[PDB]
RNA sequence: UAUCUGGUUGAUCCUGCCAGUAGUCAUAUGCUUGUCUCAAAGAUUAAGCCAUGCAUGUCUAAGUAUAAGCAAUUUAUACAGUGAAACUGCGAAUGGCUCAUUAAAUCAGUUAUCGUUUAUUUGAUAGUUCCUUUACUACAUGGUAUAACUGUGGUAAUUCUAGAGCUAAUACAUGCUUAAAAUCUCGACCCUUUGGAAGAGAUGUAUUUAUUAGAUAAAAAAUCAAUGUCUUCGGACUCUUUGAUGAUUCAUAAUAACUUUUCGAAUCGCAUGGCCUUGUGCUGGCGAUGGUUCAUUCAAAUUUCUGCCCUAUCAACUUUCGAUGGUAGGAUAGUGGCCUACCAUGGUUUCAACGGGUAACGGGGAAUAAGGGUUCGAUUCCGGAGAGGGAGCCUGAGAAACG
RNA sequence: CCGGUUGGCCGGUCGGAUUUCCAACGGGGCCUUUCCUUCUGGCUAACCUUGAGCUUGGCGAACCAGGACUUUUACUUUGAAAAAAUUAGAGUGUUCAAAGCAGGCGUAUUGCUCGAAUAUAUUAGCAUGGAAUAAUAGAAUAGGACGUUUGGUUCUAUUUU
RNA sequence: CCCGUCGCUAGUACCGAUUGAAUGGCUUAGUGAGGCCUCAGGAUCUGCUUAGAGAAGGGGGCAACUCCAUCUCAGAGCGGAGAAUUUGGACAAACUUGGUCAUUUAGAGGAACUAAAAGUCGUAACAAGGUUUCCGUAGGUGAACCUGCGGAAGGAUCAUU
């Protein structure tokens, strides 16, 4: 968020050209879409300027599969965070729960800001990384 | 061979995991192109369901295509000058996609000639009607036109050469071109 | 592993076909076709243990290679042809024609039908898309692509297909009233008319239908064939018409006719 | 089918174990053994080792036949019946066997491919190639081989094959023959503004890259910049096109090029008609095989959620040699640290990570149970894995294949 | 107020059931301070209407469609999608039975015909009704809810001139 | 009321000084087969471009001179297919020298425990067991055990307004 062409290749939407011959106002083409499922595409994503190639309303991935829910525990990565589902299992032999938990890794886009302890819904897409399926769609809570 | 599977890394946790399985063939992986300059040689491999794919090695000229002026020409590769991933592709000359090269520039120079009637750098009356019809767009950059005084011209190679066998590119314009000059023009 | 199977053990094959589980290994795998192999029947099944009409398979084949039996109007000698839902089946010594419709028990019937009803078959549209030069085509569920459709044809309908040419004779729309065929699931074999059709955006539509005795069930999307309006259906209906007696009023009725 | 009984004392009541008692698709063993039906059967120890034989081959009217094969003709001096060999094509990746490995692995139920390959089947589907396009030619049909065969041989020996002489194709290499129109791009020249053309070239499908479209919640006015086939030249301006999905840069279409240039039938069997200016003229049926692309089917490969025995006399594990993520590339059928380059310091764990053990393939299931449970599941079905141990690969749609 | 099941009722045929009926159990509609949200259209559902008692001109789920705002769970009910075999179980004299999925009936010559049910199958995922019991959230240096207001920034964007 | 030392027989595990050999998972350094991709290589085979030179047959001579020629010598060429061999690479079976751990054997000797045993010396406990017993800790002793310090009653005292 304050520069986005760090990297050593030129970031860039792919097949979204702007001809340098016409000059207007809405400074650059900007390419996104709505992942439906009633997920409303935020206005950063809308109005920013960062390329972030795998973001489900700007980016090439596309949402399908399992809607999840968690809670944000660790933020340490670049672009990644792990949520923290739990959920209770049941034992018939005594007729009662545990507490048990799975910790997920997803993937966050700039167009969404999450600090440890938010609560997050996430979608499953395609293989991102060695360890990451699933894709940030909504942060609804603080 | 080259085995393309997870199933000999490490887990999430950390741990080891065990040989299920031997290697199998679905998941196999291949040597890489490193396709050179000069002296078209293109090998083929046999790969799943038949489905041909052309390796190239040594591809010499390409396709490359000026997006503002919506053409493509081919023409003549003369190096690679940048790539994000490696400087020993640098060095070594080879041609993947995104790698930062120069070209011949004389197709486009040509066409700019028959088709706007303006030199670039420093007879018949329907050709006349035609150069005078599209005016106003025979101004196409600073950059871009230095460049065509300098006779090579800053092209992104977009295709993949170890794959289809093709080395094709777009010319590189406006911000991206900026952004590739000041990695170049780095000491 | 290694590649695709040919062979299908017996107490692995569909129950629908009602092979006993002695007298041999294997059942009859179907082979490659225009429906899949579990909702499907065999053409070596179908004339052996559905119609008695040969004692082996040796038979069966002595049959299809005189070119008698035809399916769908084409000849098909072939022992393991799947012939699926709505097939017609053409016997021209006997001069008989068959439908393969489901009885409410869930298996196949074996539906007589007349020689002006052979000229015809129903199939619910799976897709429709363009195919190259913009051409537009509809999918069947038997598979038969079908091009220049009507543009008012969506997915989930009924297009009345020719068997002589493959033209399209008409077509049923798919909204509230409609009489269904369900083919799938455990309600497998039932008609009745659609009350109304769930959304659910993400997967697995469900339908809620009633038949005649005001009895209401829900299937999902997938199961679901529409075959007319309430009142007249577009084919014949087998013996029985769809109604899903229980138990107890089986016994009672075969109690009456015993 | 909700049951107990004998044994500590000189006697008693208890704790408590031992012993009995019943069953076992649990094995073994002893003694005994008439009949009918039905039936498991080298799992346990040694996924130890193997003498012998067999277990994968295949032909139709319909790929190739001059067997110096056999038949009988009488259609037929090119062939035409039956049929060895051999070439070509398919198949040999299914089945059968076993349970060593393997503890979030396999597996089970439930998802996904908007992240991909798919022989076959079934349904659709290809007037564009005379590559310099007045013949440079074969399109009433073009070139080589080579096998079997014939003959000469080598080696102790093998499903070893060498030199020589023949000859085929639905083998291998090569190559043409069909409507038009329409639209773009160059344009001789008539001319010049209001500008027109005659002509030539290009436009199938596949490959690759760049660009464009693929829209859309409901109504009126203002100078203006060019106005728009006719214009009351200020028009009514509508009628001007747009499929699907929850969602796409999707289907599909267009433009400019690319290609080392993919495919676009030199194939076979029966029937042998139709119409003629009567030439061996033009035309025409039912099939068979092949073929590009899409869909379908049989599949595959990855994949989401949850669920596994004992052990802490295993408390920290992973990370120069990828460990967790980011950006580019490479490779792959495709997604992804799958691999590489650079960068960041992450990722798991007392809710038991990591290690160790398993006389551990998982499941459907089995035995025994009032109810709850406990023990087992090598083994008739489903999935996985392996072929003495490892590793590597050819062919092919499909194998990391073991007849 | 209203219908839903079991009754009950002249035992109507001498163990069959026409409901004016007592009773019990189980739902729904409305009012009582009771918001248990509704922005655009066709269609109007009830419906203003209504013909002398089948008429021409009122409330959108009554029927859908389109978008927009959504405290979050655990639990329980119903259902879908859960492979056969095996388990429980229905029919059927394998001569009985273990089994099997067969079979039965005629003028047995042209034949006719009933079947191959059903239930169970956890935990997880999916759809749905309930909302007791356990949790969770909210308006407190108001930054709260409303709003026909009275406005100003700022973003699209149609049909039209 | 049959056991604390010492003693006999049998069995079961443990510690073993032992620089003994045999397995196996990893691991340190050095080599590294084979196919595959790749850089070359070019035995051979073949197709077309010249036509100088060498035996017979047409158009002028019907007497050196111009076209096809049966075939080579080959140079004024362009290829194509391609075998051995060979360079780098990734994959990688294996091999040699260590070093760890998970497994066996031998083993001078110990060191206990159990059972069975008509042994030896005492009498620690059970009665106030003849010095009440037991606990923790320390020292001592042929053996039970003894003694110091603090504790307990499971004591031989439920008790002295
Ligand atoms: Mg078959
Ligand atoms: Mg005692
Ligand atoms: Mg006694
Ligand atoms: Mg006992
Ligand atoms: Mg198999
Ligand atoms: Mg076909
Ligand atoms: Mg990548
Ligand atoms: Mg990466
Ligand atoms: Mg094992
Ligand atoms: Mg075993
Ligand atoms: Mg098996
Ligand atoms: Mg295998
Ligand atoms: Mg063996
Ligand atoms: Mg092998
Ligand atoms: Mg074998
Ligand atoms: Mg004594
Ligand atoms: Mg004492
Ligand atoms: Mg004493
Ligand atoms: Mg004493
Ligand atoms: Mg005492």
């Amino acid at each position: 968020e304050l520069t986005v062409q760090s990297e050593r290749a030129f970031q860039k939407q792919p097949h979204i050209f702007n001809n340098p011959k016409v000059k207007t106002s809405k400074r650059t083409k900007r390419w996104y879409k709505n992942a439906g499922l009633g997920f409303k595409t935020p206005k950063t994503a809308i109005e920013g300027s960062y390329i972030d190639k795998k973001c489900p309303f700007t980016g090439l991935v596309s949402i399908r599969g399992k809607i999840l829910t968690g809670t944000v525990v660790s933020t340490k990565m670049h672009r990644t965070i792990v949520i923290r589902r739990a959920y209770l299992h049941y034992i018939p032999k005594y007729n009662r729960y545990e507490k048990r938990h799975k910790n997920v890794p997803v993937h966050v886009s700039p167009a969404f800001r999450v600090q440890v302890g938010d609560i997050v819904t996430v979608g499953q897409c395609r293989p991102i990384s060695k360890t990451v399926r699933f894709n940030v769609v909504k942060v609804s809570a603080a | 061979g080259i085995s393309r599977d997870s199933r000999h890394k490490r887990s999430a946790t950390g741990a080891k995991r065990a040989q299920f399985r031997k290697k199998r063939k679905f998941e196999l992986g291949r040597q890489p192109a490193n396709t050179k300059i000069g002296a078209k040689r293109i090998h083929s491999v046999r790969t799943r369901g038949g489905n041909k794919k052309y390796r190239a090695l040594r591809i010499e000229t390409g396709n490359f295509s000026w997006a503002s002026e919506g053409i493509s020409k081919k023409t003549r590769i003369a190096g690679v000058v940048y790539h994000p991933s490696n400087n020993e592709l640098v060095r070594t000359n080879t041609l993947t996609k995104a790698a930062i090269v120069q070209i011949d520039a004389t197709p486009f120079r040509q066409w700019f000639e028959a088709h706007y009637g303006q030199t670039l750098g420093k007879k018949s009356k329907n050709a006349e009607r035609k150069w005078a019809a599209r005016a106003a767009s025979a101004k196409i950059e600073s950059s871009v036109e230095s460049q065509f005084s300098a006779g090579r011209l800053y092209a992104c190679i977009s295709s993949r050469p170890g794959q289809s066998g093709r080395c094709d590119g777009y010319i590189l314009e406006g911000e991206e071109l900026a952004f590739y000059l000041r990695r170049l023009t780095a000491k | 592993a290694r590649g695709p199977k040919k062979h299908l053990k017996r107490l692995a094959a569909p129950h629908h076909w009602l092979l006993d589980k002695l007298s041999g290994c294997y059942a009859p795998r179907p082979s490659a076709g225009p429906h899949k192999l579990r909702e499907s029947l065999p053409l070596i099944v179908f004339l052996r243990n559905r119609l008695k009409y040969a004692l082996n398979g040796r038979e069966v084949k002595a049959i299809l290679m005189q070119r008698h039996v035809k399916v769908d109007g084409k000849v098909r000698t072939d022992t393991t042809y799947p012939a699926g839902f709505m097939d017609v089946i053409t016997l021209d010594a006997t001069n008989e024609n068959f439908r393969l419709v489901y009885d409410v028990k869930g298996r196949f019937a074996v539906h007589r039908i007349t020689d002006e009803e052979a000229s015809y078959k129903l199939g619910k549209v799976k897709k429709v898309q363009l195919g190259k030069k913009g051409v537009p085509y509809v999918v069947t569920h038997d598979g038969r692509t079908i091009r220049y459709p009507d543009p008012n044809i969506k997915v989930n309908d009924t297009v009345k297909i020719d068997l002589a040419s493959g033209k399209i004779t008409d077509f049923i729309k798919f909204d509230a009233g409609k009489l269904v065929y369900v083919t799938g699931g455990r309600n497998l074999g039932r008609i009745g008319t659609i009350v109304h059709k769930e959304r659910h955006d993400g997967g697995f539509d469900l339908v809620h239908i009633k038949d005649s005795l005001d009895n209401t069930f829900v299937t999902r999307l997938n199961n679901v064939f529409v075959i007319g309006e309430q009142g007249k259906p577009y084919i014949s209906l087998p013996k029985g018409k769809g109604i899903k007696l229980s138990i107890a009023e089986e016994r009672d009725r075969r109690r009456a006719q015993q």
